[PDB]
RNA sequence: GAUUCAUAGUAACCGAACGGAUCGCGCUGCGACGGAUCAUUCAAGUUUCUGACCUAUCAGCUUUCGACGGUACUGUAAUGGACUACCGUGGCAGUGACGGGUAACGGGGAAUUAGGGUUCGAUUCCGGAGAGGGAGCCUGAGAAACGGCUAC
RNA sequence: AAACUGCGAAUGGCUCAUUAAAACAGUUAUAGUUUAUUUGAUGGUCUACAUGGAUAACCGUGGUAAUUCUAUGGCU
């Protein structure tokens, strides 16, 4: 009540960061680009995925160096929601990170190489003119890009730059167009677009088949076009977002645990 | 009774008490902010004339303005006197002595306006001098009258402390200087430079979209 | 009666300065292993320069004994060591001395009768 | 999906708001702080539909002092009988209104060995309400706050 | 050190007395609105080598039986 709440817990945190149900009442909470179920916090990279903090004593130690970026950027915060297709870029080691989706529902920090990680997407929420009469994109990432092409519209994805402010390469969002899931069931999946309904008055819904002719649906909030109808702008993690079933997901990881 | 006299000037002070009932009788029935002669006070106050500025009354403050014989309870706001606040936005209840004198209270506070002839012990004999010399820049120079272009630094005042050997000074607020007067030529080339990025951008912008456009009746 | 060290889950962490490892070790008669004395064979396996960079902690012995595992933390330099580690665990090792702090709630009696007096408060820490 | 939306243009209005009298490392770079509008995020306030234990030895409730609706103010962060003027006579109820009881905060859940059920849920999480009883209010982005204030 | 300014103190913690289409639950809407902070935008158009005078702490000094009570005087 009365205002905004500064804790959060532990187990009333998001299930895809996977935190311990002991070791800890409260967990890290992250307001920033992103929302908070839809984001996940600077410091739960650094010790519970990276493993290179042990305590959250150790990430402060790490992030008040200045050596962790995020999009060619310093922030010394340490519960900064670095959510979907952010890079992070670490001068020692010389290695970077673009968050993806696993198949499974979770973050995971994707190595990449140095030239692909200047660059990164943004799907834009609305196009709107602001004042002057001068037109203006908005992100996911909640930036705002402004003198576009008059050909981009709502709901597809724009490779910025960077190192520059500016747009480079756009894309449409269409039939036979490479689209990753970035929330609800489907998360992780990544498929060509075959059709959309349109149901006019909420919520659009978009079926399309994954590369082994699955079919699946989910909302269009949820839909991020990566690329082209096949290939892609990115590079995906492991398994490229097939999501193989649950007697296959056994028969693998136990086949894989007998060395 | 106990008479607090305050010499502004020099910078002194001493309390006196007061026998018999006669030597209070012209101070009774008299606001703060009233010159009451102080010859009737003693003996060697002789031609002397006293403003009255507060005072306190056996319980132990009274405020000006807020009038009566008697002591009163207000609700404080903020900005007021007899009040120092704990919270932001604390307002109090507080009990408060009137401003016009009767002889029940304690403590009158007076401020000598033009001394007579005679010298008092306490307050005429001496002088303290002020502490702090004025720290800002025009401060400075209203103090011994400078213009502008006699500049300020070698008038600062500097005593120096006992034993070790070191001067102490104020530091001089809003002094012009070389960091101070790059700052703005800083700040202005940026709003020179953002306007014409801008004004570029839409230049840029003006013929990609007419370009666009006439493409567009390619198409009919 | 000795023991055979072999370590596990590496990470060489520059921006800490340092090396981090599972220590795993293997004591037939031996009853446990001293910090003192594991960080002497971990030293000479390692090539280390100086024993005060090196810092260990945790060391279970397994059920029925023979085995035990635990943490282990090369840094480089000790003067780097000594910045970015908390300071209880330099102390069993012993590299730091311990500092002899006031109790807690000794420190907060003296607080709450510092908000009684303004003005200056320094008369109430000799005080106390 | 949809506007009196965004935005541009025209004619004037007011001062009651922005257009940096600020600070550090080093013709010239970096970032600390301030503050306006527009998104964004953490939110919050209202809001649609559907859902509950016993009781008929509770059958008729609501209204001139807002009950249901209409027009035009006012008020609010905005929508509204939220409030004020006039105007109409409505609204709910036998599918349980209105009133009473609860040794009643709600839910996620808990116990209970076919299936269907019955009883519990003050209590780890998410809402809600309260700081002896009621009421009022300042400051602030946010409180009708109580380890803030005023009164009985 | 002290004091002024800024920010926080509206979170957290505790309890279950109220409360029966109320609260709450799932499900909408905000074209019916406020939003510190975070993140990204924008913007020359109204003595400009720099405007004004008071306030603590501090010093001098009191009141009251008594408190996180505080007055008068002098500086910045």
């Amino acid at each position: 009540a009365r205002g905004p709440r500064k804790h959060l817990k532990r187990i009333a945190a998001p299930h895809h960061w996977m935190l311990d149900k002991l070791t800890g009442h409260y967990a890290p909470r992250p307001p920033g680009p992103h929302k908070l179920r839809e984001s996940a916090p600077l410091v739960v990279l650094l010790r519970n995925r990276l493993r290179y903090a042990l305590t959250y004593r150790e990430v402060m130690m790490i992030v008040m160096q200045r050596l962790i970026k995020v999009d060619n950027k310093v922030r010394t915060d340490q519960c900064y929601p670095a959510g979907f297709m952010d890079v992070i870029s670490i001068e020692k080691t010389k290695e970077n990170f673009r968050m993806l989706f696993d198949t499974k529902g979770r973050f995971v920090p994707h190595p990449i190489r140095e030239e692909e990680a200047s660059y990164k997407l943004c799907r834009v929420k609305k196009v709107v003119v602001g004042p002057k009469g001068v037109p203006a994109l908005i992100t996911h990432d909640g930036r705002t890009m402004r003198y576009p092409h008059p050909s981009i519209k709502a709901h597809d994805c724009i490779r910025l730059d960077l190192n520059t402010g500016k747009i480079v390469d756009t894309l449409k969002f269409e039939a036979g167009n490479m689209a990753m899931v970035t929330g609800g069931h489907n998360v992780g999946r990544v498929g060509v677009i075959v059709h959309r309904e349109r149901h006019l008055g909420g919520f659009d819904i978009i079926h399309l088949r994954d590369a082994k002719n699955n079919e699946f649906a989910t909302r269009i909030s949820n839909v991020f076009v990566i690329g082209k109808g096949e290939k892609a702008w990115i590079s995906l993690p492991k398994e490229k977002g097939i999501r193989l079933s649950i007697m296959e997901n056994r028969q693998v990881l136990l086949k894989k645990q007998q060395m | 009774m106990k008479l607090n006299l305050a010499n502004p000037q020099a910078g002194m002070q001493k309390t006196v008490e007061v026998d018999d009932e006669k030597k209070l009788l012209p101070f009774f029935e008299k606001r703060m902010g009233a010159e009451v002669a102080g010859d009737s006070i003693g003996d060697e106050f002789k031609g002397y004339i006293f403003r009255i500025s507060g005072g306190n009354d056996k319980q132990g403050p009274m405020m000006q303005g807020v009038l009566v014989n008697h002591r009163v309870r207000l609700l404080f706001r903020k900005g007021m006197k007899c009040y120092r606040q704990r919270r932001t936005g604390e307002k109090k209840r507080k009990s408060v002595r009137g401003s016009i004198v009767g002889p029940d209270l304690a403590v009158l506070n007076l401020v000598l306006v033009k001394k007579g002839p005679e010298t008092i012990p306490g307050l005429t004999d001496a002088e303290r001098p002020r502490r702090l010399g004025p720290k800002r820049a025009n401060n400075i120079r209203k103090l011994f009258n400078l213009s502008k272009d006699q500049d300020v630094r070698k008038y600062v005042v500097r005593r120096q402390i006992e034993g070790k050997k070191k001067t102490k000074a104020p530091k001089i607020q809003r002094l012009i200087t070389k960091t101070r007067v790059q700052r703005k030529r800083a700040y202005l080339a940026k709003q020179r430079r953002s306007v014409i990025k801008s004004r570029e951008e839409a230049k840029a912008y003006k013929d990609v979209l007419s370009a666009y456009k006439h493409e567009l009746r390619k198409k009919r | 009666g000795a023991f055979s060290l072999r370590f596990r889950k590496l990470k060489t962490n520059p921006l800490l300065q340092r090396k981090q490892f599972g220590v795993d070790i293997l004591h037939p008669s031996r009853g446990s292993v001293s910090k003192k004395e594991l960080v002497e064979k971990i030293a000479k396996q390692f090539r280390v320069s100086d024993s005060q960079s090196i810092v260990v902690f945790g060391l279970k012995t397994a059920f029925g004994g023979g085995r035990s595992s635990g943490f282990a933390m090369i840094y480089d330099n000790p003067n780097a060591a000594k910045k970015f580690e908390n300071r209880f665990r330099l102390v069993r090792l012993g590299y730091v001395e311990a500092k002899p702090t006031k109790g807690r709630r000794a420190y907060k009696e003296l607080k709450n009768r510092r908000k009684k007096v303004r003005g200056k408060e320094k008369a109430k820490c000799s005080g106390a």
